[PDB]
């Protein structure tokens, strides 16, 4: 679960029921497919391009 | 820093300077958010009134990219002693917020099992700022970066004249020349999880500078994260 790869999580993992549940940090949304994190400019933890 | 490299545009930016009334810096910080700096709560006793600067990489000339806030509230963790060091930590509000932009933007704050499972069982995490470049030398110019492996805790306990706590781990390296120094303590100790960086220690102590069979100290954020939470809220 979480032990494999972080459950395929971005961010955070939780093992819920003996399922992954993926969050993320403030500033980002899960994606659709409940493991990416989409950031909602300039979010937490990535350094700047522009 | 002792050793590592110089951070290159963009690659540093939740890096904070505390600065004294003379303009110079003495401390380091994280940003958390636009109002929001983490440091270590024995840099408080290093100024009697001090300001931040955030999107700085070279302090002896200004670019433009830089900008200074005033401090607004100092949350220092009541439980902090010059004897022990024990909970060196602080979170300063700010009068104004940050602007985001290249070289200014905060790192993410993690939750605590995620962290300690996750990020603490890394190989090594990331350690910055302006301090001195070697035990003995002057505060650094421009701006520093360093990966530090995690060391482990018996090993450290061991090679400490100090009593390390819960609340502090050790990084860095056994004989090798690389290490945080005075004028990097309160600024980030930062873990990348793919591509993305997070908040996991602040500088702290260390005994010198990169000294054979000494490590660098660091706060640990995750014993923390309710009291800086509870902080930024209240
Ligand atoms: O303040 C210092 N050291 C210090 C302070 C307090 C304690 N300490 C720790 C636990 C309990 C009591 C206590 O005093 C130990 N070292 C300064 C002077 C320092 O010891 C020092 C010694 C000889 C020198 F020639 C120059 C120096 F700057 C190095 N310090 C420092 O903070 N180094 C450091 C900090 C963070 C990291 Cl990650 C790596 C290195
Ligand atoms: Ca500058």
């Amino acid at each position: 679960l979480c032990s494999l790869d972080n459950g395929d999580c971005d961010q955070f993992c939780h093992e819920e029921q003996n399922s992954v549940v993926c969050s993320c940090a403030r500033g980002y949304t899960l994606a659709d497919n409940g493991k990416a994190c989409i950031p909602t400019p300039y979010p937490c933890g990535k350094q700047t391009l522009e | 820093i002792v050793g590592g490299q110089e951070c290159k545009d963009g690659e540093c930016p939740w890096q904070a300077l505390l600065i004294n009334e003379e303009n110079e810096g003495f401390c380091g910080g994280t940003i958390l958010s636009e109002f929001y700096i983490l440091t270590a709560a024995h840099c408080l006793y290093q100024a009697k009134r001090f300001k931040v600067r955030v999107g700085d990489r070279n302090t002896e000339q200004e670019e433009g990219g830089e900008a200074v806030h005033e401090v607004e509230v100092v949350i220092k963790h009541n439980r902090f002693t010059k004897e022990t060091y024990d909970f060196d930590i602080a979170v300063l509000r700010l009068k104004t917020p940050i602007t985001f932009r290249m070289n200014v933007a905060p790192a993410c704050l993690p939750e605590r099992d995620w962290a300690e499972s996750t990020l603490m069982t890394q190989k090594t995490g990331i350690v910055s700022g302006f301090g001195r470049t070697h035990e003995k030398g002057r505060q650094s110019t421009r701006l520093k970066m360093l990966e530090v492996p995690y060391v482990d805790r018996n090993s450290c306990k061991l090679s400490s004249s100090f009593i390390i706590t819960q609340n502090m781990f050790c990084a860095g390296y056994d004989t090798k020349q690389e290490d945080a120094c005075q004028g990097d303590s309160g600024g980030p100790h930062v873990t990348r999880f793919k591509d993305t960086y997070f908040v996991t220690g602040i500088v702290s102590w260390g005994e010198g500078c990169a000294r054979k069979g000494k490590y660098g100290i660091y706060t640990k954020v995750t014993a923390f994260l309710k009291w800086i939470d509870r902080s930024m809220k209240t």
